[PDB]
C-alpha cells in the first residue's frame, strides 16, 4: 500500500509503504522484484530484503 | 615558419561537470484524477477504457527506465571496494572526495554540499536505489580509482601506488614520468588547492547545480499544471461533476460530463507525452554519464574535451541528487616560451628527425625537447632517426648529432 | 495568424567570426587552442605531428611536402564544385527548413 | 598466411560532413490563432483552460534551446583569434576556408 | 488540437536537432580541436585535421 | 512487443463509444435523423482521430 | 630475396637491425619464424 502507514490500514513498513504477505529477512540478496526504497522481494514463501549492492571487498594499497 | 612555443610549466586543474541521471517517478490513478469520488463518472469512464490503461503503462515504463538509468551510471562495480584505513597517497589529499565516517549519511563533504544545495491521484514513487546506496557505489568507484587506477574498469582491481598511476597518466598525455616524480610535491599541492577551490566554487554559485534544479522544476511545473487543469470547465457548465448532475437532466448531464471527461483525459495525455519527451532527454544524459564514468573515471580519455578542458589525467565521481558530478583533473600547459624550430638536422650529409620530440634552438645551440613540456636534451643518435638526405627536406639546419659510442670507442 | 519567427541571438556574421577564430587557431596553433592557450607551431610541423598520430613517420610528410600540399589544394578546390553540383549534400539543412 | 599488403603511396582526401545545429524559433499567440479578432469566443477560450500558457512555455523552451545549441557548437573559443596577415603556410592554400 | 499537435511535433524535432547539435559540438572538439583516433568519426580514412 | 501492443490498443479503442449511443456508425445512421446523427458521429470521429 | 622492416601504413624498407628489433625467447616456440641476418651497428665500429 503506497504512502499508507501500517497501523492506518507479516507486516513491514517501508518508505514506499506498508507491505503485507512478505516476511522481512535481515540477510541481503540481489534484487529480484523491486518494491522500492532499497527493499526487494523474492520467492524463497515471499521475503522482503534490503538489496545487497555487492559483496564487500577491501583493496590493498602500499 | 621557424618559431614554436613550448610550455615550460604546468597547472593541475579540477573542473566539475554536472549531468542529470534520473527524474522523479510519477504514477497517476486515472479514475481518481478524472472522476474523483463520483461513481457515476467511473461508470462513464469505463466506456473510454483503454485510454487510462495506456497512460498508466507509459508512466510505468518511464519509472522503470529511471531505475535503469541510475543502475547504468552507478552500478559499474560488482564489489563494494573499501579504501584502506591509511589515507596517505603520495601527498594527495582526497578528504573532500572520500566519505566521512562521522556523518550519519557517510557522504563526502563535496557530496554533502551538493545535497544541501539542491532543493488528486498523482503520486511520486521512491527511487529503488537510496541516496546512501548510490553513495556507497560512488565510494567503491573512488576507492578503485585511488588504489587500483584504471585496472578495475578493465578487469580485477590491480593495486598500484598512486604516484605511479599519476605518472602513467602523464605518459598518456605525452609528458614523461620524470616530470611527475621530480615535481611531485608541487603537483600534489596544486591538486589539493584545486579541490578546495571546487568546494568554494560550487557553494558560491547557485547556477552551478542549475541543470539538476531545472529537471526538478520542470517536473514540478508539469504536475502543477495538471492539478490546475482540473478546475477548468472545458466548456461544461461547471467544473464540479456533482453540480452538473444536480442541475441538469440525466441525458444533458451525460453530455456535459462527457465534455469534462474528455478534457481531463486530454490533459493527462499531454502530461504523459511531455514526460516521455523529457524522459528521452534524461536517458540521453544518463547514457552520456555512463560513457563518462567508463571513459573518464575508469580510464584515461584521449578524446578532446570529453573529460574537462586540457589534457585529461583522471576523473572522480561524486553523487548529487538526481545527478552525477564529475571532478575532472586535467593537465594545462603554462608559461610558454618561443624557440626557433627546424624540421630536420643535417649531419654527415643525412637528415635527422626527432624520434619523439621537436628540435628547438635557444639561439646558439640546438636541443630536442618533448612537445608538452620544455626539457632540453642534447641531440644524439638515440633520440633521432636518420632518413634520407639533406636536399629533399625544406628548412633543414646544419648541426652536430653526438654519438654515445664514439667517446667509449676513443677510450 | 499569430505565428511569428523569432530572430536568432547570434547573427550569421557573429557565427562566422567564431568559425574564423577556430580556423585561425587550428592553422597557427594546431590542437593547442583546444587543450589550453594557443601555442604557435609551423603548419608543416603540425601536419608532421598529425602524421605521427596516424602512425606514419614525420619524414614522409617532410620529404613529400610539395605533393601533399598540392593534393590538399586540389581536394579543397573539388569541394566547392561538389557542394554546388549536388543539392543532396546540403539536403539535411534544407530538410529542417 | 605469409602475405601482407603494404601501401606504397598516399592520398589526402577532404570530405564534407553537414550537421544541423539550430531550428527556426517560433511563437504563437493562442488567442489570435483560435479566436481571430472575435471577443465572444475569447471568453469561451478562457473557459476551456490554461492550455495556451502551457503551449507558450513549451515553444519558449524550444527557442532558448536553439540559442544554447548554437552557443555549444560555435562558442568554444575564449578569444577571437585573428589570422596572420601574411598567409603562407608551407604551400597549403586555405583561401577557400579562410 | 491543431496547435497542440504542432507543439508536440516541434518538441520531437527539437530533440532530434539537439542530438545533432551535441554531435556537432563533439566533432568540433574531437576533430577540429584535436586529432581523433576514432574510426569514421571524422571522415573516412585516417583523420589528420 | 511494443509495436504489437500499440496496434492492439488502437483496435481496442474502436470499441469505445466516446459518449455516442453506439460504437458502430451504421447503427447511429440507421437509428437517428441527420441532425442528431451528426452530433453523435462527431463525437466518434473526434475520439478516433 | 631480402628481408626488411617497414612501417605498416607506408612502405619504407629498412635493414633489420638491433635498434629496430627486440629479442624475446627462442626460435622453436614461434610459428612461421624465418632465418635472416640481423645487423649490429656496434660490430663494424668494433672491427675498425
Ligand atoms: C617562412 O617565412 C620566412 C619569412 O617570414 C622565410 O624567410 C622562410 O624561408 C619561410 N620558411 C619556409 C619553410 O618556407
Ligand atoms: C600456410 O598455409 C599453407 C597452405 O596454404 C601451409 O602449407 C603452410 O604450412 C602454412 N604455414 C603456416 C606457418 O601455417
Amino acid at each position: 500500500y503506497q504512502g499508507v502507514n501500517c497501523t492506518e490500514v507479516n507486516v513491514f513498513q517501508t518508505r514506499a509503504g506498508c507491505l503485507i504477505g512478505a516476511e522481512y529477512v535481515n540477510n541481503s540478496y540481489e534484487c529480484d522484484i523491486p518494491i522500492g526504497a532499497g527493499i526487494c522481494a523474492s520467492y524463497q514463501s515471499i521475503i522482503a530484503y534490503t538489496m545487497s549492492l555487492g559483496a564487500e571487498n577491501s583493496v590493498a594499497y602500499s | 615558419n621557424n618559431s614554436i612555443a613550448i610550455p615550460t610549466n604546468f597547472t593541475i586543474s579540477v573542473t566539475t561537470e554536472i549531468l542529470p541521471v534520473s527524474m522523479t517517478k510519477t504514477s497517476v490513478d486515472c479514475t481518481m484524477y478524472i472522476c474523483g469520488d463520483s461513481t457515476e463518472c467511473s461508470n462513464l469512464l469505463l466506456q473510454y477504457g483503454s485510454f487510462c490503461t495506456q497512460l498508466k503503462r507509459a508512466l510505468t515504463g518511464i519509472a522503470v527506465e529511471q531505475d535503469k538509468n541510475t543502475q547504468e551510471v552507478f552500478a559499474q562495480v560488482k564489489q563494494i571496494y573499501k579504501t584502506p584505513p591509511i589515507k596517505y597517497f603520495g601527498g594527495f589529499n582526497f578528504s573532500q572526495i572520500l566519505p566521512d565516517p562521522s556523518k550519519p549519511s557517510k557522504r563526502s563533504p563535496i557530496e554533502d554540499l551538493l545535497f544541501n544545495k539542491v532543493t488528486k491521484g498523482l503520486t511520486v514513487l521512491p527511487p529503488l536505489l537510496t541516496d546512501e546506496m548510490i553513495a556507497q557505489y560512488t565510494s567503491a568507484l573512488l576507492a578503485g580509482t585511488i588504489t587500483s587506477g584504471w585496472t578495475f574498469g578493465a578487469g580485477p582491481a590491480l593495486q598500484i601506488p598512486f604516484p605511479m598511476q599519476m605518472a602513467y597518466r602523464f605518459n598518456g598525455i605525452g609528458v614523461t614520468q620524470n616530470v611527475l616524480y621530480e615535481n611531485q610535491k608541487l603537483i600534489a599541492n596544486q591538486f589539493n588547492s584545486a579541490i578546495g577551490k571546487i568546494q568554494d566554487s560550487l557553494s558560491s554559485t547557485p547556477s552551478a547545480l542549475g541543470k539538476l534544479q531545472d529537471v526538478v522544476n520542470h517536473n514540478a511545473q508539469a504536475l502543477n499544471t495538471l492539478v490546475k487543469q482540473l478546475s477548468s470547465k472545458f466548456g461544461a457548465i461547471s467544473s464540479v461533476l456533482n453540480d452538473i448532475f444536480s442541475r441538469l437532466d440525466p441525458p444533458e448531464a451525460e453530455v456535459q460530463i462527457d465534455r469534462l471527461i474528455t478534457g481531463r483525459l486530454q490533459s493527462l495525455q499531454t502530461y504523459v507525452t511531455q514526460q516521455l519527451i523529457r524522459a528521452a532527454e534524461i536517458r540521453a544524459s544518463a547514457n552520456l554519464a555512463a560513457t563518462k564514468m567508463s571513459e573518464c573515471v575508469l580510464g584515461q580519455s584521449k578524446r578532446v574535451d570529453f573529460c574537462g578542458k586540457g589534457y585529461h589525467l583522471m576523473s572522480f565521481p561524486q553523487s548529487a541528487p538526481h545527478g552525477v558530478v564529475f571532478l575532472h583533473v586535467t593537465y594545462v600547459p603554462a608559461q610558454e616560451k618561443n624557440f626557433t624550430t627546424a624540421p630536420a638536422i643535417c649531419h654527415d650529409g643525412k637528415a635527422h628527425f626527432p624520434r619523439e620530440g621537436v628540435f628547438v634552438s635557444n639561439g646558439t645551440h640546438w636541443f630536442v625537447t618533448q612537445r608538452n613540456f620544455y626539457e632540453p636534451q642534447i641531440i644524439t643518435t638515440d633520440n633521432t632517426f636518420v632518413s634520407g638526405n639533406c636536399d629533399v627536406v625544406i628548412g633543414i639546419v646544419n648541426n652536430t648529432v653526438y654519438d654515445p659510442l664514439q667517446p667509449e670507442l676513443d677510450s
